[PDB]
């Protein structure tokens, strides 16, 4: 089974995720993000560091972006 | 044709690496070796192909990706070679690495942004345009996200692991491949990417040129390892699914396979190995 999806207002931005085999969002921009074998996921902002779920690398990229509009992939 | 520690470079090397690489930079190619690099980050799976990272290919395609990238210097200056970063030695942020004569320091805390040396966004030199965080600032923040590089002890472990790499060949396995990747154990390579921060955090990490002196200390180590168990090779050896054999070319030159690159001395020696 994928993950749940999930939306919520992270820092400011709204993050939402949905089993598609999964797609990201942050501010309605999609972000890549990739599975680990383990269970563990990443995103393109942060794609050396595993977390345990989706939320998680959404979280992260609000993180990492400062503010910042994330670009389309 | 020898590649040297960054921390033994004179004033001259490090003038004309520097000079070098934003000559590649200024003409538009530094930003496709960016680009190249992304979409591999990107595609590489660990349950359907997989070839730049997260597989037993991800030390030759590498040394291959690297190699392109040296001559690609050298066709600007035939006097440059790339440097290695001992990240096990040189581990803290006054590493000459660091210096406004070099690299540049880490970024200032309100955004990130790296406000000295060659590539600062200040200077006009250094432009981010590969990107997917928005910003077109070269970003850094040492020591950040994790708070300590890898020790020599740890590299040791690593190092003394015999099987190169094993089944199922990704970001699971155990063996050698995959603990200096850094997926599995004490995590050596990946855990530098997070030390750098910034652009070196994202798949547009060759955004930050130390990214070629960290992959020439990774490619070090690869040698390193080849010389404690000369019994041991790259695996697996033909038929595996998704994964780039030994006899096997790879994307995205399709002419040359992980047989063409074990030897480095074909192409470079190092300093001391
Ligand atoms: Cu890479
Ligand atoms: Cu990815
Ligand atoms: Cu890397
Ligand atoms: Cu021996």
């Amino acid at each position: 089974a994928a993950p749940e999806s999930f939306d919520e207002v992270y820092k400011g931005r709204r993050i939402q995720g949905r089993p598609a085999g999964y797609e990201v969002f942050v501010d309605g921009v999609q972000l890549h993000v990739m599975r680990n074998a383990d269970g563990s996921w990443i995103s393109v902002v942060s794609h050396y560091d595993p977390v345990p779920t989706p939320r998680a690398a959404a979280r992260a990229a609000v993180d990492e972006l400062q503010g910042a509009p994330l670009l389309p992939f | 044709t020898v590649r040297k520690n960054q921390a033994t470079l004179t004033a001259d090397e490090k003038r004309r690496f520097v000079a070098a690489v934003l000559e590649l930079k200024r003409s538009g190619r530094y930003d496709e070796f960016v680009r190249t690099h992304n979409e591999f980050i990107m595609s590489d799976t660990d349950s359907g192909e997989r070839t730049g990272h997260r597989s037993p290919s991800f030390l030759p395609w590498h040394r291959r990706f690297l190699l392109d990238f040296e001559q690609a210097l050298q066709s600007v200056d035939s006097s440059v070679t790339l440097p290695y970063w001992d990240w096990s030695a040189d581990r803290t942020v006054r590493a000459s690495l660091w210096a406004p004569d070099f690299l540049g320091g880490t970024g200032r805390s309100t955004d990130g942004r790296v406000m000295d040396g060659p590539f600062a966004a200040s200077t006009g030199n250094w432009p981010i345009n590969v990107r997917v965080d928005s910003r077109t600032y070269l970003r850094r923040s040492l020591g950040g996200s994790v708070a300590e590089l890898p020790t020599r002890a740890e590299v040791e472990s690593v190092l003394a692991i015999s099987a190169y790499d094993l089944p199922p060949y990704n970001s699971a396995s155990e063996g050698f491949r995959n603990h200096l990747e850094g997926w599995r154990g004490v995590n050596l390579h990946n855990r530098v990417h997070v030390w750098v921060g910034g652009q070196m955090a994202t798949g547009v990490s060759p955004n930050d040129p130390v990214f070629w002196l960290h992959h020439a200390y990774v490619d070090k180590l690869w040698a390193e390892w080849q010389r404690r168990h000369p019994d041991s090779a790259y695996v697996p050896t033909g038929g595996t699914p998704d994964v780039v054999d030994l006899n096997e070319t790879m994307k995205p030159w399709n002419t040359v396979r992980p047989a063409d690159l074990l030897d480095h001395t074909a192409y470079y020696t190092f300093d001391a190995l």
